RNA sequence: GAUAGUGGCCUACCAUGGUUUCAACGGGUAACGGGGAAUAAGGGUUCGAUUCCGGAGAGGGAGCCUGAGAAACGGCUACCACAUCCAAGGAAGGCAGCAGGCGCGCAAAUUACCCAAUCCUAAUUCAGGGAGGUAGUGACAAUAAAUAACGAUACAGGGCCCAUUCGGGUCUUGUAAUUGGAAUGAGUACAAUGUAAAUACCUUAACGAGGAACAAUUGGAGGGCAAGUCUGGUGCCAGCAGCCGC
RNA sequence: GGAAGGGCACCACCAGGAGUGGAGCCUGCGGCUUAAUUUGACGGGGAAACUCACCAGGUCCAGACACAAUAAGGAUUGACAGAUUGAGAGCUCUUUCUUGAUUUUGUGGGUGGUGGUGCAUGGCCGUUCUUAGUUGGUGGAGUGAUUUGUCUGCUU
RNA sequence: UAUUGCUCUUCAACGAGGAAUUCCUAGUAAGCGCAAGUCAUCAGCUUGCGUUGAUUACGUCCCUGCCCUUUGUACACACCGC
RNA sequence: AUUUGGACAAACUUGGUCAUUUAGAGGAACUAAAAGUCGUAACAAGGUUUCCGUAGGUGAACCUGCGGAAGGAUCAUUAAA
């Protein structure tokens, strides 16, 4: 039940086209706008002049979701780990979701297969692959993690980039069967605690 | 899909000169970088799938009887055939019997041929080919043989038939019809101008379906003996077949004709 | 005729000349010319917008008043192109001067102080000068040269002669974030000098280091070409990349 | 260099002889099957036990020293006979009792390397090239690399 | 799942054997048994011994190969179509 | 103030020509860190004195006329010393 967009570049950019087709009122220009807007929100409706309030549009099918895929750097003397199953609040375009991203190695594959790690890798960038929305602007990526300890309400895994919308990438948990090679007639080696029956 | 691919490079990278150094395996390959190709070679060598012939001054790999066959698996791959290998049942002269099965699951007949360097893959592959065709020749003309898979280069894989040798069969009801049969079927094979010389006992092959209907056939293998009959010596052969089939006839079956056999003269107005 | 004045400078009337492979004429220039600059054993090669001399221009063309001197742009007039104020009638404009802004681009400073120097202008010793000088910004280049120096100990050596052995001294190393007493400016700063007034420099009272941080970086360690026979990870972004490459 | 020429051989051919592969069976290998048909390419591998290196099971005996507890009224180690005991042998507790720190339990660097595979050193049974044409010492001539020796002939 | 030996009985394929294969020139082949090691019991296992004792070469490199050499040479890596 | 005629001469318009900044619109061709298809990929091999000028037919290629070059491997056999 995922929105499966073929490739990302391309249609991205022939939809900015579309967008650049369809710009009804251009920038510099002053509009009385009437959004859809419930009654019950009408609560959170602050003094313009007081609390600011900002208007973004959007763009197709960006509610949708799909298999979307985020860079990862760890942020700078953040020596935390954490795991591909915690919920961790993404900032991308202008959205903050909280994701439980797969964390995976972006190493190139002809057949487009990764690896799944437990953890963040600690060194290197690694790709969020998760189900969630789609941008359309490759835009800056935040990773945080909300804790009201901390002075902000946030504590900040890293950075990244909404990378791609790609369905194909997927990942693999490796388990390693081990056993010591006790006994040496050279060739024909009887190996000892591997398996038991 | 790739590694064979590659292989079947190197098998091409075989008929361009003779005993082929290791850059040409390196380059007709034409891989990414000294892992695959090292690597590939030393699995080949320690497979006993390649040689090194060091003449001086000169790297080169000799490949002999091992490395090939896997190629004509893949060959074997793209044409429907065989997928487990090995049963011994019969280690001839100029070909190893081997019973083997497909994919689907049904046993068939893998006769690999070993008649190095290239002579010996090569008259292997002339004398598959020749029987091929010969196996061709024989089931267009619509004789009573074995049904042709292929002919992977060297290796011949064919099916396999319910039969038995004439020597541990006893005798069957009809006997003057087997007679008139063995006789008619020379004189078949004088009508295709040849001459089956060794028309023996351990030749002539016999499935059996029922004891009702009597609806069976016969096989016949005698491939390096067939003999034009224009050739010197054929009257005799001939006439050893239909003295073979009457003596065995006469000790075994204990028949004796009563129309008199064929002669060379009495078929020479025949094809 | 015109001019300050010769002169096709121009005008009337005559002739039919003048230049050219010793390259005329046309074309290009990311061409202001020179004194000079960089680099070499010599000969040469390449730059010179730029501090001195000469030329030319003040958005593009043209014309002119005044005056000894201007075809003058911090003088005028008209057109062309931009552009300012406006009560819509009209009225003003030239930063390739000193500062400063936009644009442009790899590429370039303060909307500071002063006429005290050096000179210049005027009716003139006195007034005036973004000429010029001073300071800021400034790793454009250039000069000089702090980031430590002595001891004693031990311990390990080495050498000098006496060694028959010990030990008798002379050195010189290495260490030991072992110890000792010293020296001094970077920095801060009374004062004084400095200067038009200052800032800075040269002096100098009083502070100012064991310096485990008054912490020296930039590029390298296959060969060219001085420097690894070292360890870990990589070996799915990796035999790799001035050249050769393993 | 896919030139040609000689040996010189019954693991080559011709003259043949005995034959094998044809029948049955002995025996070695492969394959199948298994719980194992142990394992090599004759292995002195002739064979119910052994040899046995493989299966179905049942079992002993582990483990040093250090170190915290535990003590001779008892930690325990052994001579036992009975309850045993499944197929056999062990094993546990009731006495007759030796008991005597050999303690017992759980640990810490490793005794044990009769747990071993790799680095060096020295070296060895079968050996085998059982060296039947080559080597180098120079000469000279050629920048190097090379010529000759190592040859026209004849002969073993 | 008989170690083996003895007695009687039961009496199978097998009417000189294919494609192909092995060894061999005088007391050698071939036939024969015996003895010794495998041996607790047996050989169809291996080795030596003796009895009887052929045919046919004493030639060849034609097949099989094995070498020994001679040197035409490296296209010293060339063009291509692909 | 206004005004005649001159030389100086900025500019303006009209055409026609090159030299361009463009925008648009029309077409054509090259490519793939793109992806699948058949043709000879998964097919056989083949030509091989080499060139130079000129002319022709060609086909995936290349051959044939005419004339030059060696940038091609001189043995023997007559005489000489």
């Amino acid at each position: 039940r995922l929105l499966r967009i073929g490739n990302y570049k391309n249609t991205k950019n022939r939809i900015i086209k579309e967008t650049k087709n369809e710009a009804q009122a251009i920038a510099g220009d002053r509009i009385r706008m009437f959004i859809r807007f419930p009654k019950f929100l009408l609560e959170k409706i602050q003094d313009p002049k007081q609390l600011l309030f900002a208007v973004y549009g959007l763009l197709l099918h960006e509610h949708k979701n799909a298999v979307v895929n985020f860079s990862l750097q760890r942020w700078e003397q953040y020596d935390k780990p954490v795991p591909s199953q915690e919920p961790i609040v993404v900032q991308y375009g202008v959205r903050r979701y909280t994701i439980q991203p797969l964390f995976s190695q972006g190493s190139n594959s002809p057949n487009n297969v990764h690896k799944y790690e437990r953890f963040l890798h600690p060194d290197t960038v690694s790709v969020a692959t998760c189900i969630a929305p789609v941008d359309f602007t490759q835009s800056p990526a935040i990773f945080f993690k909300p804790s009201p300890t901390d002075a902000k309400n946030i504590e900040l895994i890293g950075h990244g980039t909404f990378l791609n919308a790609d369905h194909s990438r997927i990942l693999a948990k490796r388990a390693i069967l081990t056993g010591h090679p006790f006994r040496f007639h050279k060739t024909v080696v009887t190996v000892r605690y591997m398996f038991f029956r | 899909t790739d590694d064979f691919r590659v292989l079947q490079a190197v098998e091409q990278g075989s008929r361009s000169h003779e005993v082929v150094p290791t850059p040409l395996i390196h380059q007709i390959s034409g891989m990414r970088s000294q892992s695959g190709t090292n690597r590939a070679i030393s699995d080949l060598a320690k497979l006993s799938l390649i040689s090194k012939m060091r003449n001086v001054k000169y790297d080169g790999y000799r490949l002999t009887y091992n490395g090939i066959d896997y190629l004509a698996l893949k060959t074997m791959l793209n044409r429907d055939t065989v997928y487990s290998v090995g049963n011994t049942i019969g280690v001839g002269k100029e070909s190893d019997i081997y019973k083997v099965s497909d994919k689907n699951g049904n046993p068939r007949v893998m006769k690999i041929h070993r008649l190095q360097g290239a002579n010996w893959m090569h008259l292997s592959r002339l004398a598959a080919n020749k029987e091929y065709q010969f196996m061709s020749m024989l089931y267009s003309k619509g004789f009573k043989v074995p049904e042709p898979f292929d002919n992977s280069r060297h290796i011949v894989v064919m099916e396999l038939i319910e039969g038995y040798p004439m020597r541990r069969l006893r005798k069957h009801k009809n006997i003057p019809k087997l007679y008139s049969d063995l006789m008619c079927f020379i004189v078949d094979l004088a009508n295709s101008g040849l001459i089956h010389c060794d028309f023996n006992e351990f030749n002539i092959m016999i499935k059996d379906k029922l004891e009702d209907e009597n609806d069976c056939g016969f096989v016949v293998i005698d491939f390096p003996q067939c003999i034009s009959i224009q050739h010197q010596d054929a009257d005799y052969y001939f006439q050893r077949d239909v003295d073979c089939i009457r003596r065995f006839f006469k000790k075994k079956l204990k028949y004796e004709p009563k129309p008199d056999s064929s002669m060379l003269d009495t078929e020479g107005f025949g094809d």
